[PDB]
RNA sequence: GAACUA
């Protein structure tokens, strides 16, 4: 990157998750997709960007 | 059982360069140190902790595997604030044995901890001894680990980029 | 290398029960055994013990040739017999699983079936299986056999290789990743997950090993290591499928807790005719619900970043709520509302994370729960205010490094010898010389503990432990006269039921504040009779908890709910009962143990939770105060007796949800966790003391710990947990917790 | 307690 734009990062924005999180997020998506589970009508409408902001996985 | 098929004897690939300077040993520390390590070593080193990570979070994950006689969080000598290295002392050596196997590689605070064996915790090594009172690892690191402050003190110092939410341990006498 | 026949037998004892589960080829090591089973693990995770060929010449020596126990596991009778019969059948070999388990069961009795029964025998002091293997599909009984073998293998592997997480994970991976058939892998994975979970819960229920290691956290870490090793093996059958199974099982248990019956949710909503859907065979017990919502799921979520199908799980659970009970077949069967379940899960999770982290992942449908789980400080009570503001000034002036017991004694005896209720107390219908000192020193001890709690705020374990050890001689010195003795000479309640003139004089003139447990139960008893006990004996932490307003209560709805206490009070009570009482129970006298200070006793912890669980109406000061107190307790006794009579008349095998409930222990999970942790800590400390070299201080410590265990049993019976209604049956009637403690087999 | 190597 080599970017000089550096400011305060709070604490919940400086969490980078291990590479294994791709497995577990795929597992959550698979368990929700099959077995017929749907989110709340109202969490689905966080398509206007208010939904959970989930931490980045490394690599 | 598997503790009879794998040699889980306490070991330290690490050598405190300051306890080797003393005793004047040419890497002879292992010959003498191993004793206090195999028997009576209940101290486990904690590594890769965010300056944000707090002792209660450390206490809970360790408490699961054993009761903690002493919980110590490393303090930068200059700031008396966490260096991201922690020392945990257990009443039971088996609890220390439990901690190294169970907690190695676990996320104590959304980060990969590295639990090791230590011969014992005195009140000297509890202070980071690198450049800016932190750990030597911090100066020589060439990466962006924001939870450890950002770039290493030596790469940050020259490039030119640089707290309050950190816990100031003012109940610990200054070194 | 050149193992002796003694060394060979032990190697065989640990690693010969596992060979039947792979398809004893005999005369082959575990690596070539796996090579003939499709090589489930790569040549990177193979261990050294897996490469040790079986012996020659020695084999006729070993045939001629009880078995030593293990370092840190309470082994089962079935496991000891199966691992001993496998050495007998490994050397005689120098199909196989069925004969091994059949012989092991026959050994136990003489001083599908044959594998389900083997699992039950292992997980018993019999165990009711939590998850059923019958729901697999149709026209395939092979899958049921594979799943049952996997469950047994997981139980035995946790029993033997449990203390080495990587070895157990590798063995379980080797079992699961056999190349028998594509549909067999799913059954093995489901069996392994079920076995690990059930074995952890059963171990924490009915197994004492004296090590202080939580089986549930180890189970969670083992499952996450299994997924990680699957991913590494996947890098070149998918870790995604294993994690999917792990989640599906956890969600099935969660929905069984919420629904209250075997809803068979995963069988109904199902993808296709070829899959394994986890299905609970019975409702969950209170202990299992506590395990899941307090230790297991929080640990698993911590590893997975507290991420989860939160919205989907919450939406489905609330739909499970609407049902009226379809059936209540199981006596020890608990049903909880969705809000209560997720509140408990998130308050257990919130201890290991920060509000922002949870709120970031939690969707907007959790806003009500999050706000209910997220006056949070310890403030000096008015009773200890002016005599504690001097001690706090001293503590701030020096700090935990500089605080000394000798100086604290003088600072405390100066700030608590000039104020009213102290200069008005040495003035004295007539108090004996022993009576007045047993009051003054009680007040000094209470002031010191309140000052310590306010100063430290119980936010850092290190400072709390330092100051408790440092001021531990002073606490023991001040508590020596009080100790276990009623502070007043005689019971404060005399039967119209009124109070002794001494108690009324103190409370209404000298303004001495007793905590509402030395006189409230014994007044409820008098009111019941109208139509010394352990809790009456002094406990310093009971008084301190009363003065800080640590009132823990159940919900208006019932067991269905749970914690009805405020979030601030719940957090303060957790910090208190975990970092001041339990952590100080048998803590080392010095830092850097086998040597401990008697500042906190087991009876102290139990009495403090009984005090915190009293009705808030009776644990609140009026606005003569003594008379209002008593009226209030009389009216409460009348109401509670009416409720008890109604419940008894309505009840005529009886389910625990139909019994009378005080909503004290079954509603607050902190109570149950603390009471269990008291005995677990006592046993672990006793193990550490025994392991130390014999002497005199060790013998004294052992005697003290045995007396602590006996006193813990006595105090539990004194509060109605271990059995016209009594006062204890009206204040602390907890059928679920009493059932667990009676059938746990530890009392 | 990454002192090689900064």
């Amino acid at each position: 990157s080599l970017s000089d734009l550096r400011q305060k990062r709070r604490r919940e924005e400086c969490v980078v998750l291990p590479p294994i999180m791709t497995v577990w997020r795929s597992a959550f998506s698979q368990y929700t997709k099959m077995w017929g589970l749907t989110k709340f009508a109202g969490d689905i409408e966080a398509e206007r960007e208010g939904e959970g902001p989930i931490l980045p996985p490394i690599r | 059982m598997a503790e009879y098929l794998i040699d889980l004897t306490p070991r330290m690939a690490y050598v405190d360069r300051h306890e080797l300077l003393r005793s004047l040993l040419t890497e002879k520390e292992f010959i003498e140190r191993r004793q206090e390590q195999l028997n009576k070593s209940t101290t486990v080193y904690v590594g890769n902790l965010s300056f944000y990570t707090t002792e209660d979070q450390i206490w809970e994950h360790f408490s699961r595997c054993g009761h903690i006689r002493d919980l110590v969080m490393g303090l930068s000598e200059v700031t008396r604030t966490p260096c991201g290295f922690c020392f945990v002392v257990f009443e039971s050596q088996d609890g220390a044995m439990s901690a190294v196997i169970d907690l190695h590689g676990t996320l104590l605070d959304d980060r990969v901890i590295t639990v090791s064996w230590d011969v014992g915790c005195d009140h000297t090594r509890r202070w980071g001894r690198g450049a800016h009172g932190g750990q030597v690892v911090d100066g020589v690191r060439q990466n962006l680990d924001s939870a450890r402050g950002g770039l290493g003190v030596l790469r940050r110092e020259e490039l030119g980029v640089g707290e309050d939410q950190l816990v100031h341990y003012t109940w610990i006498p200054p070194r | 290398t050149s193992y002796t026949p003694k060394q060979w037998l032990w190697f065989l004892y640990v690693t010969s029960w596992a060979r039947p589960f792979f398809t004893y080829w005999g005369r082959l090591s575990f690596d070539e055994l796996l090579k003939l089973s499709g090589s489930p693990i790569p040549p990177a995770m193979v261990s050294l013990w897996m490469g040790l060929c079986m012996p020659t010449d020695d084999v006729v020596q070993e045939l001629r040739i009880i078995y030593p126990f293990l370092p840190r596991v309470a082994e089962s009778t079935f496991g000891r017999a199966l691992r001993s019969l496998a050495v007998r059948q490994h050397i005689s070999s120098w199909a196989a699983l069925d004969v091994l388990v059949r012989d092991t069961l026959e050994v136990i009795q003489n001083s599908e079936e044959a594998l389900e029964g083997a699992f039950r025998s292992m997980l018993s002091a019999p165990l009711f299986d939590v998850k059923a293997s019958i729901p697999e599909g149709g026209t395939a009984q092979v899958l049921i056999r594979v799943a049952n073998a996997a469950r047994l293998f997981a139980a035995l592997s946790v029993e033997a290789f449990g203390r080495v997480k990587s070895e157990c994970a590798v063995l379980l991976l080797a079992h699961i990743n056999q190349r028998d058939a594509p549909e067999h892998v799913d059954a093995r994975a489901y069996g392994v997950v079920t076995g690990v979970v059930e074995y952890a819960m059963a171990y924490r229920y009915c197994r004492d090993d004296g090590t202080g290691r939580c089986p549930l956290t180890c189970a969670a870490l083992l499952l996450h290591r299994l997924v990680e090793l699957q991913g590494i093996v996947e890098k070149d059958v998918s870790a995604s499928r294993f994690a999917n199974m792990t989640v599906a099982c956890i969600q099935e248990l969660l929905f069984c807790v919420v629904a209250g019956d075997t809803v068979r949710w995963h069988r109904e909503h199902q993808p296709d005719g070829v899959s394994v859907c986890p299905t609970a065979a019975r409702t969950l017990t209170l202990h299992e619900t506590d395990c899941l919502l307090q230790v297991f799921i929080p640990a698993l979520l911590q590893q997975v970043g507290f991420e989860w199908p939160w919205s989907e799980s919450l939406r489905h659970a609330k739909m499970l709520d609407r049902a009226r009970t379809q059936h209540i077949v199981m006596e020890d069967g608990v049903r909880l509302d969705s809000r209560s379940v997720f509140e408990e899960l998130l308050v257990s999770v919130a201890r290991r994370t920060y509000g922002l982290r949870l709120r970031a992942i939690l969707p907007q449908s959790f806003d009500v729960i999050a706000e209910n789980i997220f006056s949070s400080r310890f403030a000096l009570p008015l009773y200890y205010r002016t005599a504690g503001e001097v001690l706090l000034e001293y503590f701030d002036r020096c700090g935990p490094s500089g605080i000394t017991a000798e100086e604290t004694e003088r600072v405390l005896r100066r700030a608590t010898d000039v104020q009213p209720m102290v200069v008005q107390l040495q003035a004295l219908v007539y108090f004996s010389a022993r009576e007045k000192e047993r009051l003054l020193q009680r007040y000094r001890c209470e002031v010191l503990l309140a000052s310590l709690v306010v100063y430290t705020q119980l936010r850092t374990v290190s400072v709390v432990q330092q100051l408790t050890r440092q001021l531990a001689p002073l606490f023991e010195q001040l508590l020596l006269p009080l100790a276990h003795e009623r502070t007043l000479s005689r019971c404060p309640v005399i039967a119209l039921v009124d109070l002794t003139p001494e108690f009324k004089m103190l409370v209404d003139e000298i303004h001495y504040e007793f905590y509402p447990l030395e006189w409230v139960p014994e007044a409820v008893d008098a009111h019941i009779r109208q139509e010394p006990p352990c809790f009456a004996q002094y406990s310093l932490f009971a008084a301190i908890a009363h003065q800080f307003g640590l009132v823990l209560e159940g919900n208006p709805r019932g067991f269905r709910g749970g914690d009805g206490s405020s979030s601030e009070v719940r957090t303060k009570a957790y910090r208190f009962f975990t970092l001041m009482l339990l952590n100080n129970l048998g803590d080392a006298v010095s830092s850097s143990g086998a040597s401990f200070h008697s500042v906190v006793s087991a009876c102290d912890v139990v009495v403090t939770m009984t005090q915190c669980l009293l009705p808030a109406h009776l644990s609140s000061h009026p606005r003569s105060m003594s008379n209002e107190w008593m009226r209030r307790v009389g009216e409460w006794t009348r109401s509670a007796y009416s409720k008890y009579t109604a419940y008894q008349q309505q009840v005529h095998p009886v389910p625990l949800i139909s019994l009378y409930n005080s909503l004290t222990f079954d509603s607050v999970p902190l109570a149950r966790e603390t009471i269990r942790a008291v005995r677990s800590r006592l046993l672990e400390k006793m193990s550490v003391v025994t392991a130390s070299p014999p002497g005199d201080v060790e013998t004294a410590g052992k005697q003290l710990l045995e007396q602590h265990l006996s006193s813990l049993t006595v105090t539990l019976t004194a509060v109605g947990l271990l059995p016209v209604p009594c006062a204890t049956q009206l204040l602390w009637a907890s059928p679920f917790f009493s059932h667990e403690l009676l059938h746990c087999g530890r009392y």
